[PDB]
């Protein structure tokens, strides 16, 4: 999501090691603007895709459902 | 730990130790597996 | 002709009429997820995990059991055929106990993978599971049968590949448990295959219970040396000790199966094993010493002794490469008293034509035979994967089996002509009833076991059989490439030894006692030290201290077939190469080098210094040794008979009896077998 | 057959280049033994150069030879433009490692797999 | 020259070996009957011309090529070997 | 213009392998069989060439397996027998190819199991 | 000594390692500690051992306590249950 | 399931045809992955020409070289597969031009077309052994000064053949043949069951 957060790229003008420093200091400031948006707009939801084939099954599920233990065993091994 | 004491499980240590590395109590690594290829010991009785 | 064209997703494959839908997908290359269907086991349809969708058809069809029909398109990956698998896998898993970190068929599961590949990611079985009481089916197979997916491949194998017919289904509903109704152990050779054939880890191997996990196991493809069928096998080694030996498929020799002996006697390979070269001390006990000292003990005696005072009694599991290195050495001191423990009659042409001593009708020729005349051997316990051959060809084809031996359990219906070597003469005369049966056979085969030959009238028994094969051939008018006479061995290093011109039997050593004897892996009692001359200077060349070690002035430890790139050859002369799965233990060394080195310490120094050279050597003395996997087609039976006719001998009335009368006889035979704790546990279970 | 030429059209032209490199190394051995304070003899080193230049005497193909000198030239550059310090150079002499016998009896006495 | 063994490494279905195999078919039995102890080995090479290997006493082996040789030349060569 | 060479590409001189492991190492080109445990055949498809196995002595301090052979764990995968043979020739390793052995066609039909006389 | 009877022989030199040092071993051995726990007398043919603590325990498994003679033992805890 | 826009698979596809048409003497295959990435494939001789057209064409300006790499398919006669990934800051698109080079059949160098390649080409020589003609200064970059062998080749042992330790006798670091105290455990991981037709 860098399409749903708003920031300004700090383009420098001339290229001396100062303009590059100033750009790096601005990106720290612009990142605080992006961090602000992320805390303000973080959605309720799951943190990993729900396909057991790609992301490992949850600890409770692998210890109670056979399809999850098989998926945990195969994914880790 | 005083306020909410921990769970005791009748194996956990009562005297916990600090780094024993310079002192003789130190872990000395060793293989814990038993022998694998047992050998034919020669007959002790002269033929 | 006979080539329907069926489309597997529009690929227009063409198949013989009769091919199943699963088989049609295989030739295109697609693989229907399958349980309960094994190529060499009958189709049962129990799992229904293979449901596919022929085009324009209301219901999905059972791949493994549906004769394909013209035009059909399989739609194997159709949305439907995936719901037909996403919903079956739901069921197999629902009653399954999730102890995958107990199930030692962890990575060797055709049910997790077929679930990780063809099934769903979750479960909806919020209800409770079932549990089935376990069974002590035996001391080799651990049946944690709460794992069973009721796929009935065991009940098939236990009836179709092996003739046990014991395992069976008991009950109906969700508590159908596939275990012996009364607790009777599944005691039979071919027993351990159930492990390999149950895709679930319900019943698995008890010795290899929890020693490893398959991803770790490094897999080296080698050859079975315990029996003379020379079954192909894969030795699974982890961090340098063998963990398991499981079959690898050879269409002609062992087609996916291996004997109970050659997969649970890998444990015997790890104890009582010689490693350092001990020598007899002044005190009279074997003292471990460096090679240099042990080798010159032997070399000095060798230089002192002339020809016919030095002899070698090889035998058992020694490879062809050592056998030529021991002959080349003893000829360089001119004794050609090299011999093997198993006596093959050698008064007529023996060892000279290569058909007197081979099963030249191939292991795969038992499938196209018509009548088999088993004479004096128990195939069940002398060549278990050849007994199976006659098992399959008596079931799927129609072999008429006849045994002239002891009436013995043969896992099939044989005709017991009698227990007398002279009744062989009865058939030759045409007097006995089965004489016509053969007359009626267009492709017959006689099989004379080596153990019948090991009796005193073995020369006469071979001659008597050759006469009958002669007129059987004349009366049937069988074609030349069909070969009626063949003899099966039960010692791995016997066909190779006879090939290199080793003369069978210790009869020659018996008549003149050698001052020196190289026992190259001989644990047999063919000669003993009381029998030897006063000096009795003999040096054991082998891997396990059993009978030859404690009566040995020198111990030169060698290796075993898991530990060297040697060559072996089974009974119809197919030479095969063992590969080094594990480096040999201790100071122990490869058999061929010990003898090349002893020669260099002696001054007759064998010309070969690298294996490839020892092989080139094998090529000059014999052809089969260098060409691997290649049976030698032509043979010269006609001239063999002429010399048989010259030989006159009496077949004594004593019935010819196989030494392995019942299965306890079978479990412990060779050195590695004898040294097996698993075999020992099996022996006491029988007793 | 039908190969494209890397830099040398034929073993002949290629050999020319090898000659040049040999000379280069020959002229350089002394300098290195002094700029690196190596404890070796110029003569000794120069023989080593010969050793290497012949270790690959068997190559018959022109393309393989050409790469061999490219690589050879690169090594020289690392030793004359000094980026390779003594540890690097002396390694050529295999000074610390214990030599292994090639006699069969010798190997038999020591290693499982020769 | 002590003769210990003779190896006739014929090659089946090979043009040259025809003579060798013919010898085996017609005279092998006879030779054996005559020398009933000596081990005469009939072996089958491939993609190699036939060789009558002979092992003399004290580990010396000698070679006589039988490539494209007639049945009696094979018989004569064999007879020359066990002098 | 191209030049002609009949010399089998041998590039043993460029690969950078120690002399001992180019002249004493035999590699086998084989198609892997299937552990009988599983019935899947997706690991019996591509040819692999594997170098000969070497010493695996036990380590004294921890008992871990220890190996002195560098080319041990290396198994290269080649799609066809011809290509794998080529790799051995130009790299100079000795080769001993094993022909692929594929299961022979087997005739099966559910009707048979209910045969009047089998 | 250790859980598996790992005891360096009287002549092995790894014993030098233990010279002037403690060979680390644990007095609490599992083979024994599980024994102490008594057999659980459940009253249902099949019971489940979730491992104690559910998600904080071991994968759930059902044990068949039908065999009257023996007692079911969780392949995980080792806990035994009898009907 | 990832969101896929076919706008790109169409735009990029068309461009592929455009490049191919403009440079037919070298373009052998031009494909767009299902991941919306173009991958013109060129004969090794077209290294200079195809790149230059992309660096300096108004309708396809591909100014910077993202990367130069060489996969090694040992089976493939031409072992290496030099892959050049380029970016067009003007058209916000990347393309990959991949060629094939065998061990002793060198590729041309593009240091002229992009000087970024001065280092990556040295990296490809050091790791894989491909040689680049007309390179200003080709010499090992990542490997040790005396290293023998090209490391990322699939035929090179991971642990390698030499390791370093300090020897007192000689008071200097010294190579010795590698002796490992726990060999790399080579877990076999491939499952015997396929996933889909692909
Ligand atoms: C003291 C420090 C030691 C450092 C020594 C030196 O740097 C290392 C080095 O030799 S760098 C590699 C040299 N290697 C070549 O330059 C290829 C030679 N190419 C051939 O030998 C051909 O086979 C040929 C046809 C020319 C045979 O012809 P001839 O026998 O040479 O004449
Ligand atoms: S069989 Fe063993 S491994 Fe395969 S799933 Fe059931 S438990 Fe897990
Ligand atoms: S035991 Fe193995 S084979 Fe016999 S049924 Fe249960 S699962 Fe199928
Ligand atoms: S395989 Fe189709 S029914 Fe089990
Ligand atoms: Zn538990």
């Amino acid at each position: 999501v860098y399409d749903q957060v708003e920031f300004d790229v700090p383009i420098g003008s001339r290229g001396d090691c100062y303009d590059r420093y100033l750009c790096r200091v601005e990106e720290m400031r612009q990142s605080l603007r992006i961090i602000e948006q992320c805390l303000n707009k973080m959605p309720p939801g799951e943190i990993k895709v729900d396909d057991a084939k790609v992301s490992p099954p949850k600890r409770a599920e692998m210890k109670t459902s056979m399809e999850s233990l098989i998926h945990h065993f195969k994914l880790y091994t | 730990p005083t306020t909410n004491p921990p769970t005791a499980r009748k194996f956990i240590w009562t005297n916990h130790k600090f780094n024993v590395s310079a002192t003789p109590e130190q872990y000395v690594p060793y293989s814990t597996t038993r022998k694998k290829i047992h050998e034919w010991v020669p007959p002790s009785t002269p033929y | 002709s006979n080539l329907i064209e069926v489309f597997v997703d529009g690929q227009s494959v063409m198949v013989e009429p009769g091919t199943t839908v699963l088989q049609a997908c295989e030739k295109v290359g697609m693989q229907i997820p399958r349980f309960c269907y094994h190529e060499r086991l009958s189709v049962a349809g129990n799992c229904r995990m293979c449901l596919v969708e022929i085009e324009k058809a209301p219901k999905v069809v059972a791949a493994c059991a549906m004769p394909v029909m013209k035009g059909w398109n399989i739609l194997t990956n159709s949305e439907k055929s995936k719901k037909a698998r996403e919903g079956v896998m739901e069921f197999l898993l629902a009653n399954h106990p999730l102890d995958c970190p107990i199930c030692d068929q962890g990575g060797e599961c055709d049910l997790q993978d077929q679930s990780m590949m063809f099934g769903s990611d979750r479960s909806r079985f919020l209800e409770g599971k079932r549990a089935v009481e376990d069974k002590n089916i035996g001391p080799l197979v651990k049946t944690i049968m709460t794992r069973c997916i009721q796929c009935t491949r065991c009940i098939r194998f236990a009836s179709e590949i092996a003739g046990v017919d014991d395992l069976g289904t008991t009950g109906r509903g969700n508590d159908m448990q596939v275990g012996t109704y009364i607790e009777k152990m599944f005691m039979s050779e071919l027993s351990g295959n159930v492990i390999d054939i149950c895709p679930v880890g319900a019943l698995t191997s008890k010795p290899y219970a929890f020693t490893a996990r398959p991803w770790e196991t490094r897999k080296t493809e080698s050859i079975d040396v315990m029996d003379a069928v020379g079954s192909n096998i894969v030795v699974s080694t982890r961090t340098g000790e063998v963990m398991r030996i499981l079959p690898r498929m050879h269409e002609d020799i062992n087609e996916e199966w291996i004997s109970d002996k050659t997969r649970f006697a890998y444990d015997g390979l790890k104890r009582q094993r010689l490693t350092e070269p001990m020598v007899r001390n002044e005190k009279g006990l074997l003292t471990y010493t460096s090679w240099e000292d042990a080798l010159s003990r032997v070399a000095g005696m060798l230089q002192n002794f002339e020809g016919n005072a030095v002899a070698a009694i090889a035998g058992g599991l020694v490879d062809a490469e050592a056998l030529v290195a021991l002959k080349d050495l003893l000829n360089k001191v001119d004794s050609d008293n090299l011999c093997t423990e198993e006596i093959f009659p050698t008064e007529g042409a023996g060892t000279d034509l290569r058909s007197n001593y081979l099963l030249n009708t191939t292991i795969a020729g038992v499938e196209e035979a018509d009548v088999v005349l088993l004479v004096g051997t128990n195939p069940r316990f002398e060549a278990p994967l050849f007994n199976a051959r006659i098992r399959k060809s008596w079931l799927h084809n129609d072999l008429k089996v006849a045994l002239i031996g002891s009436p013995v359990d043969l896992t099939y219906r044989y005709d017991h002509l009698g227990d007398s070597p002279k009744i062989l003469q009865d058939i030759a005369s045409g007097r006995h009833s089965f004489c016509e049966v053969l007359k009626d056979a267009k492709k017959p085969m006689v099989v004379l076991g080596s153990s019948a030959l090991q009796r005193d009238d073995g020369a006469a028994i071979l001659v008597a059989v050759s006469n009958m094969v002669q007129k059987i051939r004349v009366t049937t008018g069988v074609a030349a490439e069909w070969k009626v006479m063949n003899i099966l061995h039960r010692i791995a290093s016997q066909v190779a030894a006879l090939d290199l011109g080793y003369k069978p039997g210790v009869e020659a050593i018996r008549k003149n006692p050698p001052k020196m004897l190289f026992l190259l892996g001989a644990d047999g009692g063919c000669i003993t030290r009381q029998d030897l001359p006063k000096d009795c200077f003999i040096v054991y060349q082998g891997h396990h201290g059993d009978v030859g070690a404690p009566m040995a002035d020198v111990i030169l430890p060698g290796a075993a077939y898991t530990e060297k790139s040697a060559t072996y050859v089974n009974t119809e002369g197919r030479a095969q190469q063992t590969k080094v799965a594990v480096t040999p233990p201790g100071l122990a060394r490869e058999d061929w080098k010990i003898i090349r080195a002893l020669s260099e310490i002696a001054g007759i120094t064998l010309p070969y210094d690298t294996l490839d050279q020892v092989r080139n050597r094998l090529e000059e003395v014999s052809p089969n040794l260098v060409r691997y996997d290649d049976i030698e087609e032509t043979n010269y039976f006609q001239q063999a008979s002429e010399l048989a006719k010259l030989v006159n001998q009496e077949v004594l009335a004593d019935p010819l009896v196989p030494p392995q009368l019942t299965i306890k006889d079978f479990y412990m035979t060779d050195s590695i077998s004898r040294a097996s704790q698993t075999m020992a546990k099996c022996v006491k279970a029988v007793t | 057959t039908s190969v494209k030429p890397i830099f040398s059209r034929d073993l002949n032209e290629a050999k020319r280049r090898v000659r040049e490199l040999y000379r280069a190394w020959y002229r350089e051995v002394p300098n290195t033994v002094h700029l690196m304070q190596l404890d070796i003899t110029v003569k000794q080193g120069r023989d080593k150069v010969r050793e290497m230049f012949m270790k690959n005497a068997h190559v018959t193909d022109p393309r393989v030879v050409d790469l061999l000198v490219i690589k050879g030239k690169m090594e020289l550059q690392e030793t004359i433009k000094v980026w390779k310090q003594r540890t690097h150079v002396m390694r050529f002499f295999h000074e610390t490692e214990t030599p292994r016998p090639k006699d069969f009896l010798s190997k038999f006495y020591m290693g499982h797999d020769p | 020259l002590g003769l210990r063994e003779i190896r006739v490494h014929l090659c089946q279905r090979s043009p040259g070996s025809q003579g060798v195999r013919d010898f085996i078919v017609q005279r092998y039995v006879e030779l054996k009957k005559a020398h009933p102890n000596l081990p005469i080995l009939i072996r089958e090479c491939s993609e190699v011309q036939p060789k009558l290997w002979a092992r003399y006493a004290f580990g010396q082996e000698k070679t006589v090529s039988l490539n494209n040789l007639s049945a009696d030349e094979v018989t004569r060569a064999m007879q020359n070997v066990l002098s | 213009q191209l030049i002609t060479v009949d010399e089998k590409l041998d590039i043993t001189t460029l690969t950078g392998v120690p002399e001992e492991h180019i002249k004493t190492r035999k590699v086998r080109i084989f198609v892997p069989a299937r552990n009988n445990m599983q019935s899947g055949v997706n690991n019996t498809k591509k040819w692999k060439m594997e170098f000969d196995t070497r010493e695996r002595w036990e380590n004294p301090l921890m008992g871990w397996a220890s190996t002195a052979d560098p080319l041990s764990n290396m198994v290269l995968t080649f799609s066809a027998k011809e290509d794998a043979i080529a790799f051995a020739e130009k790299n100079g390793w000795s080769y001993d190819v094993e022909e692929k052995k594929v299961p022979k066609p087997k005739s099966k039909s559910y009707g048979a199991n209910f045969s009047w006389n089998k | 000594i250790t859980h598996t009877g790992q005891v360096y022989d009287e002549k092995d030199y790894r014993r030098v390692r233990f010279v002037d040092r403690q060979k680390e071993v644990n007095e609490n051995f599992a083979i024994d500690l599980i024994a102490q726990q008594p057999v659980n007398e459940v009253e249902h043919r099949i019971i489940a051992c979730d491992g104690g603590g559910g998600a904080l325990g071991h994968p759930k498994v059902y044990i068949n306590l039908d065999k009257e003679t023996k007692t079911g033992t969780c392949g995980y805890c080792g806990l035994q249950f009898k009907q | 399931v990832r969101p896929r826009s076919d706008v790109t698979h169409k735009q990029l596809s068309a461009f592929g045809e455009y490049v191919a048409e403009i440079l037919p003497k070298y373009v052998q295959q031009v494909q767009v992955s299902c991941l919306d990435e173009l991958e013109i494939c060129i004969h090794p001789d077209g290294v200079i020409p195809t790149l230059t057209f992309l660096r300096d064409h108004t309708n396809a300006q591909f100014k910077s070289l993202a990367d130069l790499t060489a996969v090694d398919v040992p089976t493939r006669q031409n072992r290496f597969e030099i892959v050049y990934n380029l970016l067009s800051l003007r058209f916000n698109s990347r393309i990959r031009v991949k060629t094939y080079a065998d061990e002793l059949t060198p590729i041309d160098s593009i240091v002229s077309v992009h000087i970024a390649a001065n280092w990556y080409e040295r990296e490809v020589w050091d790791m894989f052994g491909v040689f680049f003609f007309n390179h200003p200064d080709l010499r090992r970059i990542l490997t040790d000064y005396g290293f023998e062998g090209h490391p990322f080749r699939k035929d090179f042992p991971l642990t390698g053949y030499v390791e370093l330790r300090y020897d007192d006798e000689v008071k200097r670091v010294v190579a010795e043949p590698v002796e490992l105290a726990q060999e790399f455990r080579k877990f076999d991981l491939n499952s015997p069951w396929e996933a889909f037709p692909a």
